RNA sequence: AUUAGGGUUCGAUUCCGGAGAGGGAGCCUGAGAAAUAGCUACCACUUCUACGGAGGGCAGCAGGCGCGCAAAUUGCCCAAUGUCAAAACAAAACGAUGAGGCAGCGAAAAGAAAUAGAGUUAUUUCAAUGGGGGAUAUUUAAACCCAUCCCGAGACAAUUGGAGGACAAGUCUGGUGCCAGCACCCGCGGUAAUUCCAGCUCCAAAAGCGUAUAUUAA
């Protein structure tokens, strides 16, 4: 029983999506409203194919309670929510790539090879 | 009559008011750099140092009694100086051979109330509070 | 300024003479500078008398100024 | 280090700290108004004390002057717009007669006491504090909400409350 | 006359502070001062 | 910072400029250096060795030792702001960055605010809950915090200085007897202490309050 309100809407060709910013109103729920629900929501009022191609992010819960307000994407094409999305963003949704090892291993292993020359190396 | 009033007549009064700013006991104190020499603190608000005897300073007239007090040697330039100790039956915490934090007394060097020539006052010992140990709020370590 | 004195050999002193204001007292205070300025032999300046002169690249260790204009007196 | 995030002190303790007639004075608003110490009075003071200044050096020293037109009618919005001024008296001279009762009056705490809704000044204090107390659908929980004249007949109960 | 050191406060005789029931703390203490001084100083027996 | 006006005082420290990289000289490469996580020599410290020899420069970031009255973690990350560059992102296919960010410790300093409320005949009746514990969840690079929702009261129990005067507040009660001690100054104590040591009561500020040293005002 969740009501979506839309303001500041543009379209951004450069990047095949559209920005806006996505308010909801609610009138008593068992914490916070999550992300999946007004995806779903989103997905339903601007009739897109799938509902895999709108991003949110950034939700703030106002003082008092019954109003949340976050920024949303919406993507022409699933190849282009895949192309320019961060590898943060994505991983959220499912579709990620694998956390790379830790960066203290990678400084030790880059200055040991220092001090080498030609193979023995990487 | 005492002054120079002419229109161009600003480096005779700059001059004035230079010479006599050295008649201020005060501000000539904090402008010399011999200043803080004779200070046995070095101008810092407290110091350390090991107490090495107890001794006992009468009264001035017209009040009798012996004030308890204590010859310390300070760390940081191994001076030599008396400090008190305040409260009723402390003398008991302070063994000799004990490092002590002194702090002034309140009036900058000037002696305080009775007491001649004592211008220092015992605050900690062995790295706990005097007033603590007094009021049984802390334990004397070892 | 003014010439002050015609010692060396195309070469002058002149003096600028102005007043400076102390903010604290209200009053006024006399200073001075100096400066060393080249004298061309087209002009024959007396001491005392007032010049005009004009900013030019180091000619020697002081000198950066050339006498332009000479008023008699 | 390297962080501009302002900040700055809004009391100020007062010279004469044993004063027998300012004591009492203080004690009698501060029990009038419920008030918890007396860092709440004295936070009134230092407000009172800037809009006074403000006034004076404008009064009469720039005379009619763009300096005078402009945040002269600034600050009689500002007063009128809280209720801190007579709607009638409209120059510079008469903000000057503004005392420390008028500011304590327009808080929420006293607003709601004079409304009906609590019956003390500490009952009311318990209610703003609980969350049971609402302005324009919006909770509010400080009880040194300076309430304005606009949002005068706004204030009601919370629809999130049990009240 | 190092030996009289805290004569008086190893001799005075021991006694111990009643109990008695908590006062308000807060807003609840100043509304207890102002119930009694206005809306009705320390005087001793004789 | 303080101040009616006139002034006094501070500025190692976030932005701008200058100078330095244990001390002192000299130089190569380069558009640009008299460069120091470049080179050469000397002086003072210092490390490994098979004794032949070869090394070092934390006033970068964390960590130690000393010095003092005096100052944090040998943590996580390049998600944001930027720099460099043979470089847009994705597709076998993820540039580096102790600059910078963000968590820990941290009553420097600065805001907001708990320690209840309404009644009944002195002694029992109500309602409200926040600390706290959890949540499909939210936040975040991942965390955290915060916000939002829900099992929980009338010990979850406030301290620090004072009570002759300056200066608000006892002619209260024991103990001591120019002793112990108090006292910023004046002054209390010599067997009836308005001032010491305690009990009760009261006063001021209050999650803060005393002390010391410098400075501004007076
Ligand atoms: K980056
Ligand atoms: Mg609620
Ligand atoms: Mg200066
Ligand atoms: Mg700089
Ligand atoms: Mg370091
Ligand atoms: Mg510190
Ligand atoms: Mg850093
Ligand atoms: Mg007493
Ligand atoms: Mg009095
Ligand atoms: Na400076
Ligand atoms: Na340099
Ligand atoms: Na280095
Ligand atoms: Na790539
Ligand atoms: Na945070
Ligand atoms: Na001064």
């Amino acid at each position: 029983e969740v009501c979506i309100r839309t303001s500041q809407f543009k379209v951004n060709k450069l990047l095949n999506r559209k920005q806006f910013i996505v308010e909801v109103n609610h009138p008593h729920w068992c914490g916070t409203v999550p992300t999946q629900l007004i995806r779903k929501k989103l997905a339903t009022l601007y009739k897109v194919p799938d509902a895999s191609q709108v991003s949110l992010f950034g939700f703030k819960t106002k003082f008092g309670g019954g109003k949340t307000t976050g920024f949303g994407l919406i993507y022409d094409d699933l190849a282009s929510l895949k192309r320019f999305e961060p590898n943060y963003r994505k991983t959220r949704m499912g579709f990620g790539k694998a956390r790379l090892p830790a960066r203290k291993s990678v400084k030790e292993r880059r200055n040991r090879n220092k001090k080498l020359r030609g193979k023995a190396k990487g | 009559m005492t002054k120079t009033n002419g229109q161009n007549a600003a480096r005779k009064l700059v001059r004035l008011r230079c010479r006599n700013r050295w008649a201020d006991k005060g501000w000539k104190r904090a402008h010399t750099f011999s200043a803080r020499k004779a200070n046995p603190f070095g101008g810092s608000s407290h110091a350390k140092g090991i107490v090495l005897e107890k001794i006992g300073v009468g009264a001035k007239q017209p009040n009798s009694a012996i004030r308890k007090c204590v010859r310390v040697q300070l760390i940081k330039n191994d001076k030599k100086i008396i400090a008190f100790v305040p409260n009723d039956g402390c003398l008991h915490f302070i063994e000799e051979n004990d490092e002590v934090l002194v702090s002034g007394f309140g009036r900058s060097g000037h002696a305080v109330g009775d007491i001649p020539g004592v211008r220092f006052k015992i605050v900690k010992v062995s790295n706990v509070g005097l007033y603590a140990l007094y009021r049984q709020k802390k334990e004397k370590p070892r | 300024g003014v010439v002050h004195s015609t010692k060396m050999h195309r070469t002058i002193i002149i003096r600028r003479n102005y007043l400076h204001f102390i903010k604290k007292y209200q009053r006024y205070q006399k200073r001075h500078k100096s400066l060393a300025v080249h004298c061309s032999p087209a002009f024959d300046p007396k001491q005392g008398d007032e010049v005009v002169i004009g900013q030019c690249r180091p000619l020697s260790k002081t000198i950066r100024y050339n006498v332009l204009e000479v008023v008699s007196k | 280090m390297r962080n501009y995030n302002n900040f700055n002190r809004v009391w100020k303790a007062p010279r004469r700290p044993f004063e027998k007639e300012r004591l009492d004075r203080e004690m009698k608003l501060c029990g009038q108004y419920g008030l918890r110490c007396k860092r709440e009075i004295w936070r009134v003071n230092m407000t009172l004390s800037k809009m006074r200044r403000t006034a004076r050096l404008l009064l009469t020293l720039p005379e009619n002057h763009p300096r005078r037109l402009l945040e002269g009618s600034a600050i009689m919005r500002r007063c009128h717009e809280y209720g801190f001024l007579d709607e009638e008296k409209d120059k510079l001279d008469y903000v000057l007669s503004l005392t420390v009762p008028d500011i304590l009056e327009r808080r929420l705490q006293t607003i709601v006491f004079k409304a009906g809704l609590a019956k003390s000044v500490h009952h009311a204090r318990v209610l703003i504090q609980q969350r049971h107390i609402a302005v324009a659908k919006q909770i509010v929980t400080i009880p040194s909400f300076i309430v304005r004249v606009s949002s005068e007949r706004h204030i009601a109960f919370a629809d999130a409350s049990p009240f | 006359s190092l030996a009289r050191a805290g004569k008086v406060k190893n001799q005075t005789p021991k006694v111990a502070k009643q109990e008695k029931p908590k006062q308000p703390r807060g807003r609840a203490l100043k509304r207890l001062k102002y119930t009694r001084r206005f809306l009705s100083m320390n005087k001793q027996p004789p």
